[PDB]
């Protein structure tokens, strides 16, 4: 099967240099257990599109693991308005970064899953998003894994006098996503919206799926309608309960707000930040240790209430 | 839930008074979401809220904190992929459905509603760095917008530091020449001191109405460029039955509306 | 609500000289009931991308309603390998038609839904699909629901030397799909594969949904993970049990082979064809007449067996 | 079940013997389908069937008459939109995963594997009009293919009337010259008499083997062009176990394999 | 397997002079299809506890098939408040009958299932239920499918002075129930209330199950929490879609009022009654004839709307 | 909806006014049902309806025509076997929970509340045969009951033909003398003219009130035995709000309340 | 999974050789469950296992540890209430279905199969206290049984300390006079040294067969009362194909079968 530990999997399919893509949307279904092992493994010089990025890309950036970052939005939405390590390193001039509108980013990934030569869109024009390059042609040329051109204005072949913005389709080496159920053969079930998750698991050369639970192949096929990705597109399946913590995970648990608040203040300085990372990331041997550190009841009180879809304290109802 | 309304409630109510019935409304969280929730509940029951992460026809119970929250996800009509959402705003323009209204925010704005929410200073070496564009750019390229802004003189600049969301660009004819859809643009600006509009024929900003707690001069004094305040009328305080609603039904936990 | 009779739905939204789109894939969830009504109503000069078509498009063509057809495949796979009326009508030179691959048809509609200014693909080169146009540029300059150019060759702005095939995107007028459940406000649920159904519903200026059952706006929202199209996209819900007959409907009923065979041999000649259309379409007042004409036990025996997903006779198991 | 195997059975078992454990097999219905089934169930238990409708990793119980058949749909690992199938096959190539093997078919075939499935005679006023491309055009552009044909002299020609699905074009460099992915193309051709391959250096077809029922000569009498039948070996008759199987489990209804 | 035709089921298990039990409760999931077959077959001298009866027992009585009836209630509640044939036949002195309360009827069958030597209850005292026997001891000594005593008074062995009413337990011969799903080996699934259906199935010497659908022994076991009777208790599964018509079937179809009204007025006289039974029972060869006679759209319009559980016309909502 | 209330409406609203918040109400269909509905929806929102089929804690949308009606079944808190309903009512007593109030009805009624629902005239050769006991026998043995009757002299007799459901028998100690639970019995009787109660010391029925439409005399002209109509008070007419309700929500189909 | 069979496997196989096809089998866990699982799998595929906690028609995957385990619950045909199970065994007797066979255990047994599993010594002040009866008493009152026993001389007593499960009581006629169903009783005794039976006409125990690893004298020497061993035949070692099954498919975790 494709069942392997989160240490083994990350080591085998993820490498410095890689153009990665992380699933989930801000504080909803982010692959945290995994982002921990990437850091814990000294993996570095990664490039990638952020998408609706949260604490995940913040941790990588702050830990100086990003060579170039393609950006549309970065905030632990609700808790942190604008990720701190992120805006600090960019403000410091210590991070190579490009800005695209979010629409274009989700498209780029989609066009990749599709197989398009490139992506023509009638978006970003007349905006500073075309009038300004984050990564100059000069710097782009010396970078491995980054297009030489941010975009190119081209004529619309069927609408003369009209031009569109052509955008390079990204080549994703590894895709890391978190789902509720998966089989040993890689069949993946993601309840609720998928965000860019299915696109990046189709596009990426290598795909790692962290899941809350693993069910037999016979079982996951009993109702083909619930499956979102065929085994073929998946290389590593890792059992990681609450692997999205502190972010939501539809039908299972709600975001851990106290935790996200700690991180919000902690990340206001590199010192507080590094201190935080040493305790939660570097000092822990594996994900189990993370769960135990958190404690039983703490996880239980994050569970979703059927009917509501989120967590409400029913004893006060 | 009485007659001591907050400035945010004044805004959230004024927002809600602009949502006609049956129209589609793109919002995030924050004040526009409150306002949408209030119109949805009283002023315009069959308007439809949609969010940039692809969550279609929303009706939250507890207010969401981010536009991808389960607070939205578990209480919507259709959970679509992000791409279909962008596909949606564009097609609305192509279909000429003319029923969509959208909310965007920002750090600076100019006479023609061009907004900046990417950075303050040089974009390459900025004084202050925000999240960036998000879906704001798609929204302002293909939708009629309502802009949420702080009424500080340093935010109402004659020229902004970066145009992440394109307004009327430079006046009449500006948008189309840059290759932007010409019949979709900034409709109204809602700040903490009132509502501003854009001339139909010159596209330049003018004061439309000021809150009870403000006046045209207050407005002029906190605007970096000249305005035609001489046409503004005073809005009326929020109907107390509504303030009760906002406090008890809409946001009891005071996530976006804090009581005095 | 948007609940209306078929006669009214069609008469209001569907017009002659309209670029239409019909959901379904060959013998699976095709909107037959709606086709019959379009026919009785004498709607003509219809131009539309066939998609992976069958009996539905065959019947429109044979009845001479199609002004321009954009083919990629047409058959009741398993019964009639080539839609007899489609082939005869084309060979005789009555059917104005174009050929793209099925890949480029489905990608065309989807690109429409997504809002791309045009579709760039690296498919169809070095083949008759690009060498020969079924509809010439001179002919195309008279067809208002067809682009002047079948396609164009353009350079990849990011890979010099390489040229890509830019296909024009369809501006669909009306989309008619058949779903298992819809609700008074438009919200639709399609169990199983949507095929191109959601793309067309999103892209079309008007979309009509015939459904096996209407449930309430409140019941359909209790689990939004079963929904597929928001109601803002649907203009008319039409109750039509077994409205996809003789094509299957996932979760409900299987295809009526006996009825498909009749159509197979009957369509071999226009004489018999017109006879068939008189008895089953023009002589029938509506969908209820059609259902009663078929028979109670008839329809019952088409039923999908839980566990298989298709019909079989358990009384022989 | 017994010693009297049909021609179609010979073709199916031969097709099954070309499938390898672990590879992704693109199929439709008919003999290729019967081929994949027999492999999956016998020769290569872990190969993954995929059809052009978007039904990934299939395992039918009763044989499907169509590619969108509920017989496939209710029995697969995942139901993807049509477009994701195109994207998958393209990505398979881009990744250089090298595992995909797709089956196709047509009305005519030339010495370089190019196949016609659209129409016979003048395309604009055909003698015989067929369905059209289907997704075979796409499959031909990006996947190594095994073409199916009826061994008839009028089918095997020098110049086909229409190229629906591209093969080796004219020879080495041809696909490249035309803009088609170069490291992919016709690999084998299975017909009612034997299996023909394509020369590594000239890409021109030659007989690689022939069924116990045929002979290198018969093949010649039925090919409308010059064939190198000097390397041809004779294949063995089907094993009863596989015939019993095909008949009593894969297709007892004789949808395709109409038994004697 | 135990899958068989109705004609065969009945002929093999049901005999004249048999103590039978029919599942259902008035106008809810009554096994009508099986009643019709018993009638055509001329099965007579049937003695059985009516339970909360309606049209099914009325028709057996009116057709003069019941040798001894044990009443507690008989009506098509909502339509005919008193089963007309039952009352006429009794008043005219043709129907030999007994009266217990409904409480004691249901408790009787259940006590049978449970295997109690007799049922002790503190119900029916100080009322006509104990004061008067509808069937005398002298008459009872000739009825072999009826106990010699309607009941007895006995002392509570644990509460001196207090006397309890000891009722005799029924020795049921054949139980005929109608379930929504059964499987080739007997395993039955009754969605909703079972009423007395499981008690009778367990207690009866032979039990026959007509069902709306037959699924496989493997599918029915995938979630054993939906099952109600193990197959060791069922002797014959009979496929009979809408075999409970005109009584409702939970989850599937509602009651046919129009058909219930017809029976209401038609049963007012034996002349019309016999006419009704000739057309709908004796003139019809089988259940398929019955279904076709009713009509496709007829049955379709009985359909249960998800969310309500009963039928309504959503096209008016 | 308006001022023209029907007799049946008068009875229903009167029944609803007898229900108390928190009590378990045993019902069937008809006026009692319309009574419980109106209470549940208006007078006592948290009372719990239960029917003799085994459907506990009911809340119908459209009115049920039967006790096993899917209209009850699909709208209740729990579906119990028939026998558990008997056991429940018995246990309610044994626990001395004192909260159960059950409705019944019949063809005749005597001065002590005893009711007949089986047959009129010689039981073994009746003049009029009815359905029979039903579960009313059980309800009478263990629950405080509100009997429903038509105010007809031939119904209100001195000696009924058959005692299906036991009441106060003959007077104080009677129930005990017969073996029936002693602290439970007929509490009220609602008919088309007024409500009659039972004397605390003699258990003999007397008129406790009469509708605006009746008078103590009319009651007398229609009771086949001597009544103490000296304590009777006149009830008020139904409130429009409740009539509007009954008509437009509880029974718009006029299954029972056939409106003018 | 070879030819080194354990004593428990010998027993579990011998048990399984007694389950005719189609009959209903009541078992717990332990050896009888293994044996049932083995017959179910090979000797008698359509026999049906039922357990005293009301779990009907069982087919475990991983063997259960207690008769109420999810190991059974999640893999059965019908999950009934305990009471229906007792209702079932009785009715089988009433129906004369004559297809049920049951397993019981115990600490002592006597010439007529009466078994004790309640206590050793005085029941009021016992030397050793067991769990008690469980469902053993119902099973031995209404079912034909197979008794699982250790072959110790101290267990085969002429008279036991307490009869928790009634056998043939005292010989012919004994059961019926005590008011026990007369045509249902102890069929076979299976110990670790072989199988013992009860005379058809005297009901007294006699040795039927001894295992390869035992002999009639071994049997006599470990039995507290006299036996007729002169009629016993030697059983045959377990078919190795079966021992493989028990070890690999049935009980890989060695919960009841431990390998050497
Ligand atoms: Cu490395």
């Amino acid at each position: 099967s494709k069942v392997m530990t989160l240490k083994d999997a990350i080591a085998k399919y993820v490498h410095s240099g890689d153009h990665i893509a992380l699933g989930g949307f801000t504080t909803d279904r982010k692959p945290y257990a995994a982002v921990f092992e990437i850091l814990r493994q000294g993996i570095t010089d990664l490039t990638g599109l952020g998408g609706a990025a949260g604490g995940d890309w913040d941790m990588l950036i702050g830990n100086g693991r990003v060579k170039a970052y393609i950006n549309c939005y970065t905030a632990n939405s609700g808790v942190t308005n604008v990720s701190r390590r992120f805006r600090k390193w960019f403000e410091a001039g210590k991070l190579t970064m490009e800005d695209y509108s979010q629409d274009v980013i989700y498209m780029m990934w989609h066009a990749a899953a599709l197989g398009l030569p490139f992506l023509p869109v009638t978006l970003m024009q007349g905006s500073g998003l075309t009038d300004e390059w984050g990564i100059s042609k000069e710097v782009r040329k010396t970078l491995d894994k980054v297009p030489d051109d941010k975009f190119k204005y081209i004529d619309n072949p069927f609408k003369p006098g009209e031009k569109v913005v052509a955008v390079p389709v990204p080549q994703v080496d590894v895709a890391i996503i978190h789902a509720q159920q998966a089989s040993p053969d890689g069949t993946v079930r993601i309840w609720g919206g998928k965000f860019q998750d299915v696109d990046i698991a189709e596009a990426a050369k290598y795909t790692i799926v962290t899941c809350e639970e693993i069910i037999s192949d016979e079982e996951i096929r009993r109702d083909p309608t619930k499956n979102d990705i065929p085994g073929m597109c998946v290389d590593a399946v890792v059992l990681a309960p609450y692997g999205a913590h502190p972010s939501q995970c539809y039908g299972l648990y709600d975001y851990d707000n106290p935790f996200l608040k700690v991180y919000d203040k902690v990340s206001k300085t590199q010192e507080d930040f590094d201190a935080f990372c040493k305790e939660w990331v570097f000092d822990l041997k594996d994900h189990d240790e993370y769960l135990n550190k958190l404690g039983a009841t703490r996880l239980i009180n994050l569970k979703v209430v059927p009917g509501l879809g989120y967590h409400i304290d029913m004893t006060k109802e | 839930d009485y007659t001591n309304y907050t400035n945010k409630e004044m805004q959230a109510v004024t927002i809600a008074k602009q949502i006609k019935n049956g129209q589609v409304v793109t919002v995030g969280t924050g004040l526009p979401l409150i306002g949408a929730s209030v119109a949805k509940r009283v002023y315009a029951p069959d308007c439809h809220i949609i969010v940039e992460s692809g969550l279609m026809d929303c009706s939250p119970v507890e207010v969401p904190r981010s536009v991808g929250d389960l607070r939205f996800m578990a209480h919507c009509g259709c959970i679509w992929p992000n791409v279909r959402f962008v596909g949606f705003e564009i097609n609305e323009y192509l279909h000429k459905a003319n029923r969509l209204i959208a909310f965007i925010g920002g750090a600076q704005i100019d006479p023609y509603g061009n907004v900046n929410s990417t950075s303050i200073g040089d974009y390459h070496h900025p004084k202050t760095r925000f999240t960036g564009s998000g879906g704001a750019n798609g929204i302002a390229t293909y939708s009629n917008t309502i802009i949420m802004m702080q009424h500080e003189k340093r935010r109402f600049m004659n020229k902004i530091d970066y145009v992440t969301s394109p307004g009327w660009i430079d006046g009449p004819g500006g948008r189309e020449r840059l290759g932007l859809p010409g019949d979709v643009g900034p409709q109204l600006v809602v700040t903490d001191k009132g509502i501003l509009k854009f001339d139909e024929k010159t596209k330049r900003m003018y004061l439309a109405a000021y809150y009870p707690t403000s006046s045209p001069e207050d407005v002029l004094e906190n605007t970096g460029f000249d305005l035609d305040v001489s046409k503004a009328v005073e809005l009326e305080a929020p109907d107390p039955a509504v303030i009760k609603l906002i406090r008890e039904e809409i946001d009891p936990g005071q996530a976006f509306i804090q009581v005095p």
